[PDB]
């Protein structure tokens, strides 16, 4: 029944629709706890993300390490997705087991447009990861000057 | 096709504070979960290898990573959890 | 031997007690690696797959292997027995 | 086998593969030497291969008992195996 | 040992590949770097090439790359081989009692039969279906 | 060592008026009665 | 000199932070029977950018400030040797 | 080529017996060869 | 330098013998390891084998086996020559 | 130290039972030692030649004779596991508590190589179980370190 996990990943849009229509769990989870939403977020299939979200996919589904599909799009610069997930509910202050916000992730990878979008939805800028670093701390240490100033 | 991969980030600052050697981290992580060929021995008159590694039961689960300790220069044992962090990602198993 | 490895002294304690390799690990004789496992007709097997050197003669080479192998048979442990599961050669011979 | 399967998963298939040759094609197949842990193409843990020798051309009369028919029939059947890719095929005249 | 496809590629495979030049009758080159920890570079030569010399040249370039490879990779010993790709035959070995386990047999085959088949003229490559024994020290982190 | 395994080299000749293939055949015969695990090979001129 | 460092310390840092580690895997053979997860463990990789080298942490002083590699060196892509320059009709060039 | 009528013999450890056992099998083969001076003559160890 | 016959055999001779594969037209291979620190290994080829070719093949394998030998031995090196017990002459040089 | 002395040395270490007999008839030395202080008794003990040991001991051989490193034939017998030779030597006067230059007794060596039968016999002939080497180890110690459960039971 998790031909859906595969089709998400694979990015086949009809195949996700048809198995969505045939009942298959929106929250099917693979060995590491990735949902078809996690998958679509990481692979950056915007079209799949919408469909899964229509059919009530858990937007804050967590994996064995505790990262959400939001966490992934932020880290990987899929802007449209960051929006769509944020709209549809996504905890923008989410933390994986290491204390890592999607802000931290988008910050570290220098995806500045996404930093703002997270910021707009109210992302805590003083959120420290397990080591006590903030998104600003990241930018200052990455030496990213644009991002640094954007975080104040 | 690609598969889930477990990526550990060793925090260079945190390690450097505690006094743990990066050499020590990587060897500890590596011998245990990967295996290391130490030297040879003789087994009934033929030269064969000695291997060090973790018993299967301590390298099975993502939670097991934190059960491995390395000794810092001050003598204290430090869990792998004090200086690392983790995420799932997708890499290749066969690069052509 | 395993007995001899287990006996290696990791450190002598503050009190004088001994810490031996056997006290922190399971010494045991086992594979270099554990990736390859064969069965022959359902039954536990091993064996060697043999690739013909570039340009070398198939039939002639096969022969040399059967000759070398035959020198080994008398010295086998009880029960040990060679079987011939895959062989490209006899078709050549039979067909010519 | 798919991404990140295990020896156990693979072996289970190998068993079904071995099983098929031993039960369904017993009238034609002499041996099945099967290995878990590689397959021409890849070399992993989700990988397996099986060498199969037939009984002599005489006890295999007619088109139905020659390799092309057997391997098509084997492959056809093997397709019904859940969650794997199992191919049976003849090796050609010139391997190159 | 214990390395992933990317670590094997970017630490061995590439380093080797980059020292392959001025090698006669070379038609192409292909390699796989994988997650067991294994590389497999195959240089394929114009039909008619003396395989003996193709080996001597390839290995010559390889000796240049060798000490740039990592100690562990050297210490497993790298091979260079002039064989066909297909199997000529599989010599199977069983125990018609059950006095020897699968592990036991493999160790026999390896320490008692393999080397000599390996040395037989005509024999390009010998793959052991299983593993020779090794003194395994299996560590426990709690006790450690 | 000889072809990989531990070994011990043994020299000798055929006695007055005997052939070498005779002396050899006896060595071969005599060797069969050696302890289990002990084998033997002909090297050098004898190989040839 | 301002940070009480030598080329030696620079080299050590670069060796430790520009590392590529064999880290092992989760569920590697020999596995505990019944394991479900097989995934490679990724640790440090080779740095890829001028910036990543800039971040390399050389040390951290008592007051908490952090001395990076960029605080003691300029950091750019430039050739292994600057000994050989070519011009083509006196215009900048490279060649084989 | 050494000696015609002369032979060159290798005793071989085909099962992990070791030095002591091999010296012994050698001793036996030598002693049992010395008891045929009509075929075998001057049968000797090559090593130390 | 300074090794006993066993040390020599078990760290050097075996490792080399173990790596002498894939060489063409071997008939037999003999070796002596002694109390003076020296090993010789003699590989003897079929009649009519190109001695140059045989010598390079042998050395190419030794090369590869080299990192498997002790420090103090790779340091001394391991020479590979043709066997010819034919001197044209011997010039003695004495002091009276 | 003589033509026959050395000859006897050769014969004992190889165990040519007959050649020994003759040399014995001829009055060959039983105290002929080589460069390391081994007499034909030592040689016969190390190498496990029971008939010779018995023969030599009848001919006035020294049973507590000792190498340049302090080791008596009983040591060599106990260490190398020849029960019968151990019994003979002991019955013929051997010192069971003889300590080589390292303080190592024949009990010690039997213990290390785990020849328990030899241990009992040595125990039976009254070997000091509490005696200790230069490093201060008992045969019990040797046993626990080697992890011989059966052997450590005996040595209590």
């Amino acid at each position: 029944g998790k031909k859906l996990l595969e089709a998400a990943r694979a990015g086949r849009d009809d195949e996700v629709r048809i198995l969505m229509a045939n009942g298959a769990d929106v929250n099917a989870a693979d060995v590491v706890g990735w949902t078809p939403l996690h998958l679509a977020a990481y692979w950056g299939h915007l079209e799949i993300v919408e469909v899964l979200l229509k059919n009530g996919a858990d937007v804050n589904a967590y994996d064995t390490l505790g990262s959400t599909p939001l966490h992934l799009a932020a880290h990987f610069g899929h802007l449209e997705i960051v929006e769509v997930l944020l709209k549809n509910g996504a905890d923008v202050n989410a933390k994986d087991d290491n204390g890592i916000t999607p802000l931290h992730l988008a910050a570290n990878r220098g995806h500045l447009e996404i930093v703002e979008v997270l910021l707009k939805y109210g992302a805590d800028v003083n959120a420290q990861d397990k080591f006590g670093k903030t998104a600003f701390d990241i930018s200052i240490n990455n030496g990213n000057e644009d991002l640094a100033e954007i975080l104040q | 096709e690609d598969t889930p991969q477990f990526k550990i980030d060793i925090d260079q600052e945190k390690a450097q504070a505690l006094g743990v050697s990066i050499n020590d981290i990587n060897t500890t992580l590596g011998a245990a979960w990967g295996g290391s060929y130490v030297n040879d021995f003789i087994d009934r008159g033929r030269v064969k290898k000695v291997y060090v590694m973790s018993e299967a039961k301590y390298r099975m689960l993502p939670d097991d990573i934190g059960d491995w300790y390395v000794r810092a220069a001050d003598g204290q044992m430090v869990p792998f959890s004090a200086f690392s962090s983790s995420r799932w990602e997708y890499g290749s198993p066969r690069l052509e | 031997s395993t007995e001899e490895f287990g006996k290696i002294l990791l450190k002598v304690n503050q009190d004088g007690s001994r810490v031996l390799l056997r006290d922190v690990a399971k010494i045991e004789l086992g594979g270099e690696n554990y990736d390859i496992i064969a069965e022959f007709n359902g039954q536990p097997a091993s064996g060697l797959g043999i690739k013909l050197a570039t340009g070398a003669n198939a039939l002639d080479t096969a022969a040399a292997i059967r000759a070398e192998l035959a020198k080994m048979e008398p010295f086998f442990p009880s029960g040990l027995k060679i079987v011939y599961p895959y062989d490209t050669t006899p078709f050549v011979k039979i067909s010519i | 086998l798919p991404a990140g399967a295990t020896q156990e998963r693979t072996q289970k298939v190998l068993n079904e593969v071995t099983h098929y040759y031993l039960t369904k094609e017993k009238n034609n197949v002499e041996s099945v030497f099967a290995v878990n842990g590689f397959n021409f193409a890849g070399r992993g843990q989700n990988t397996g291969i099986a060498f199969v020798s037939l009984k002599d051309w005489a006890d295999r009369p007619g088109e139905e008992n020659k390799v092309e028919a057997i391997t098509m029939r084997a492959t056809r059947a093997f397709s019904q195996i859940k969650d794997a890719m199992v191919f049976a095929f003849n090796l050609p005249a010139i391997v190159e | 040992p214990g390395a992933d496809a990317k670590t094997v590629q970017d630490t061995v495979t590439q380093v080797i590949e980059q020292n392959m030049n001025g090698i006669d009758n070379l038609m192409y080159m292909s390699s796989n770097s994988d997650s067991t920890g294994t590389v497999q570079i195959t240089l394929t030569f114009e039909s008619g090439t003396d395989a003996d010399i193709a080996q001597v040249q390839v290995q010559n370039k390889l000796q240049l790359a060798m000490p740039l490879l990592p100690q562990e990779v050297q210490q497993q010993g790298v091979s260079v081989e002039k064989s066909s790709s297909s199997f000529l035959m599989v010599v199977g070995v069983i125990n018609t009692d059950g006095t020897m386990t699968q592990e036991d047999i493999s160790d026999y085959v390896a320490a008692n039969m393999k080397d000599a088949i390996s040395r037989t003229s005509g024999v390009g490559d010998v793959q052991l279906f299983g593993s020779q024994y090794a003194m395994r020290i299996w560590m426990n982190p709690n006790e450690l | 060592r000889y072809n990989g395994l531990p070994s011990m080299e043994i020299l000798g000749q055929a006695a007055p008026g005997k052939s070498t293939g005779e002396a050899m055949e006896l060595m071969e015969q005599l060797a069969s009665k050696l302890p289990t695990g002990v084998g033997y090979d002909w090297t050098g001129m004898s190989y040839q | 000199n301002k940070f009480q460092l030598t080329p030696v310390d620079v080299i050590t840092a670069i060796k430790a932070q520009n590392a590529q580690v064999a880290a092992g895997q989760l569920g590697g053979t020999p596995p505990v029977k019944g394991q479900q997860l097989n995934a490679s463990i990724i640790a440090q990789t080779r740095l890829t950018s001028t910036e990543e080298f800039g971040k390399i942490l050389l040390k951290v002083n008592q007051d908490g400030s952090r001395v990076l590699l960029r605080d003691v060196a300029k950091i750019e892509l430039g050739g292994e040797n600057y000994d050989i320059i070519a011009e083509f009709n006196g215009q900048p060039a490279s060649g084989l | 080529l050494g000696t015609a009528t002369g032979f060159d013999f290798e005793l071989i450890d085909q099962a992990g017996l070791g030095h002591e056992k091999l010296t012994q099998a050698r001793n036996q083969l030598l002693a049992e060869a010395a008891k045929h001076p009509d075929m075998l003559t001057s049968v000797r160890p090559n090593g130390l």
